[PDB]
């Protein structure tokens, strides 16, 4: 929980949540994931405006596709839809992204911004999707990501101190 | 050994290809299109400088093979094939690109229509080249290619768009999203080829004798072929303007120009020893000209210029042939060099080097050696 | 049907049956009765509208006195509007679908994601749209207003049938 600690936001689904450190977000956002299992991360980012969901069902016989998994160092943006997203560490979210059904992508996942992912959007590690549907742009520098990745914690929980509620 | 690169100049596209590689491998378009690029960067781009386009090619190679195969090819030979009239300047930068950057083993030039030919390898034949922007008539005779024998129409594929962004600029008969009669002046040229391309079936010559008639002071244009559009403007108008292209395509109207036309003028350089012999090869080729029922007016005119006055005398009563061909689409020049540098292991030699290469830096073509 | 507490409602809507409506499901349905439909799933996020009113101002004899109305297995997902959809049988609408004033929803509609709806637009049956490529008409038979698209409907409205159980059972 070394989250902005501050009256924000509230949402629901305690399943399987956690409140790791070095992890926060921003207000505006929703969260209702709690179709399949789950796998939070710390040290990660997110803004404000999103909203996040898990893949299907996954009660009876025919389980769900991939829902969730989180990482380390990862940053997500505002307007992201996260729908049935299993990432890894350092992962990189955009403006008015969204998250394809049955995505199972890996560490370092640069989510272009404005972005959607199409149905079955497993991605590779170290590597950059963008596209309406899910495509591959390019790739990713693993050492910037953890490095920029802190710089911006840091700089983020500089201006943090604002909104004191 | 290895396999070797299968590369020719083609203004909308070039493909890459491998030693006796049976079967297609990998169609992209020429242009260039890059980060932050809000308009793609072509290849047909002459008095240019050199060092921007020198860059284009060295990523737009490195990233080719790579999303192509990632192989590395500074192990293996390069097969470059030709496209007459292009500056050797431009020819010989993509070579500096090559080997005084990239350092291949060897790269050798060729010409498609001897791929062309690879594809029956016959010794004489005619040559019914229809490129991209032009077309070419070069017979090749006894495996050689005949050199006055030469003539271009500069109204290729691309023109062919803009015949089309022609016509249609003057009337737009499809709707908004009521009918946006020329409201905007850009044209979305993707959907506009996907129409065009996407329906070019030729009409009869009966059909183009009405679109004459149609000039000068019109009998049932519709069923029209013409494929669907988008950005919520879709309409079904007149296919038949197609037709017009290829009306337009073969004007005798006080300019006398024409594919016939070009047969014409070999066979005014033709000898005698060469005549018959093109009667028999009736080579049917071409790349852009993929025009579905070609046959119909191709043949037509041909069997309807034959009747010229003028040329009756020089032709008399010659028949033709059909000489099908056995490959595709375009990988006709892709794939007969494909298969031509297989066991080419012989003209490896003749292949030019780097190491000569950097004594030397120079490819001579019709020059003083 | 399930009518949540969250479920924000607005005005004179006669529903269906299943018309299982989630939580934080605003909606409005006062200048025009929005009649629901039967084996629907109205999901969190929507925004149900009726009669848009004078801030755009329709200055073109405002009389119209029509009311919206729904279809059977047409369940429109989260971040998607409904701006008074004459839908049908197995109209779907996935994430954040930009609804579109005048657009008679018929069977076997896909509405992708991010696809703004057309104004004015009849649409017919047995097409679904591409998510960049607006207005794609792509899948004319694949996506078959009837036995394929809606086949597909009424399975995934299978989940919607444990989920509509199951949300009547958490509440
Ligand atoms: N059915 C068809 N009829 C006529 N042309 C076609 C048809 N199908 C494809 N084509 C065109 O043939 C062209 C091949 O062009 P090409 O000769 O390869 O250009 P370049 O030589 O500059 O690469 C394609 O651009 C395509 O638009």
């Amino acid at each position: 929980s070394g989250n902005k600690v501050s009256r924000q936001s509230v949402l629901c689904g305690s399943q399987n949540i956690v409140l790791n450190g070095k992890t926060i977000v921003m207000n505006d956002c929703i969260i209702r994931g709690d179709l399949a299992n789950v796998r939070v991360g710390r040290h990660c980012v997110v803004k404000s405006r999103s909203v996040i969901r898990p893949p299907f069902k996954k009660f009876s016989k025919g389980v769900a596709f991939f829902p969730l998994h989180i990482g380390d160092h990862v940053f997500i943006e505002e307007d992201c839809v996260v729908n049935a997203a299993q990432i890894g560490s350092y992962v990189h979210v955009g403006k008015n992204c969204v998250i394809g059904r049955r995505c199972v992508l890996k560490d370092c996942c640069k989510i272009l911004d404005n972005t959607v992912l199409p149905p079955e959007t497993v991605v590779p590690p170290f590597t950059v999707f963008s596209g309406c549907p899910g495509l591959f742009s390019g790739e990713l520098p693993e050492c910037t990501q953890e490095l920029m990745i802190d710089v911006t914690k840091s700089y983020y929980q500089k201006f943090l101190p604002l909104t004191q509620v | 050994e290895k396999t070797a690169v299968v590369i020719d100049l083609g203004e909308a596209f070039t493909k890459c290809g491998f030693a006796g590689e049976t079967g297609p491998r990998c169609i992209i378009p020429s242009v260039i299109k890059k980060a932050g690029m809000p308009k793609p960067i072509k290849v047909v781009q002459y008095n240019i400088n050199t060092e921007e386009l020198y860059s284009y090619l060295k990523e737009f190679i490195h990233i080719l093979y790579f999303r192509h195969l990632l192989v590395n090819p500074r192990d293996r030979r390069v097969v470059v094939i030709e496209s007459v009239l292009c500056p050797s300047h431009f020819r010989e930068t993509l070579t500096r690109v090559l080997f005084k950057y990239f350092e291949v083993p060897s790269v050798l030039l060729a010409p498609s229509h001897l791929m062309a030919l690879l594809t029956l390898g016959i010794n004489s034949a005619m040559v019914l080249d229809c490129g991209y922007r032009e077309s070419l008539v070069l017979p090749i005779y006894e495996g050689i290619p005949v050199l006055n024998c030469w003539g271009a129409l500069p109204l290729g594929g691309k023109a062919l768009h803009k015949e089309l962004e022609t016509q249609l600029l003057e009337q737009c008969t499809v709707d908004t999203g009521q009918s946006l009669p020329s409201v905007m002046g850009s044209i979305p040229e993707g959907v506009l080829e996907d129409i065009k391309v996407r329906t070019c079936f030729v009409s009869d010559l009966t059909r183009g004798l009405k679109i004459q008639a149609a000039k000068f002071n019109r009998p049932s244009p519709p069923p029209n072929v013409d494929y669907p559009l988008d950005g919520e403007k879709i309409l079904h108008v007149l296919g038949s303007i197609r037709d017009s292209v290829v009306e337009i395509l073969f004007e005798q109207d006080n300019e006398e120009k024409s594919v016939a036309t070009l047969i014409l003028d070999s066979l005014m350089q033709c000898p005698i020893d060469t005549r018959k012999q093109l009667a028999e090869n009736l080579v049917i080729i071409g790349g852009t000209s993929m025009l579905p029922g070609f046959l119909h007016r191709l043949l037509a005119e041909i069997r309807y210029l034959v009747e010229k006055p003028k040329y009756k005398k020089t032709l008399g009563t010659k028949t033709f042939r059909i000489h099908t061909p056995p490959a595709k689409a375009n990988c006709v020049a892709w794939l007969g060099g494909a298969i031509f540098g297989a066991l080419q292991d012989i003209l490896g030699s003749r292949s030019v080097s780097k190491e000569y290469y950097n004594q030397t830096g120079r490819i001579p073509d019709w020059c003083s050696l | 049907a399930v009518v949540c507490v969250e479920s924000e409602i607005r005005g004179d809507v006669t529903i269906g049956p299943r018309t299982v409506i989630h939580p934080k499901a605003r909606i409005i349905a006062e200048a025009g009765p929005i009649v629901i439909g039967e084996g629907n799933l109205i999901e969190e996020q929507a925004l149900i509208i009726n009669a848009h009113p004078d801030n755009i101002t329709p200055d073109a004899e405002d009389s119209e006195p029509k009311p919206m109305i729904i279809g059977t297995n047409n369940v429109f997902e989260v971040g998607c509007y409904s701006q008074a959809m004459k839908m049908g049988d197995n109209n779907v609408i996935e994430s954040k679908a930009y609804v579109g004033r005048n657009v008679i929803l018929t069977s076997g509609c896909i509405i992708g994601a991010c696809c703004n709806l057309n104004t004015f637009e009849v649409i017919p049956e047995n097409t679904v749209i591409y998510g960049a490529d607006c207005l794609r008409r792509v899948q004319t038979e694949r996506p078959q207003p009837q036995t394929l698209q809606l086949d597909f409907l009424m399975k995934i409205l299978p989940n919607y049938h444990h989920l509509k159980k199951t949300m009547k059972g958490s509440s």
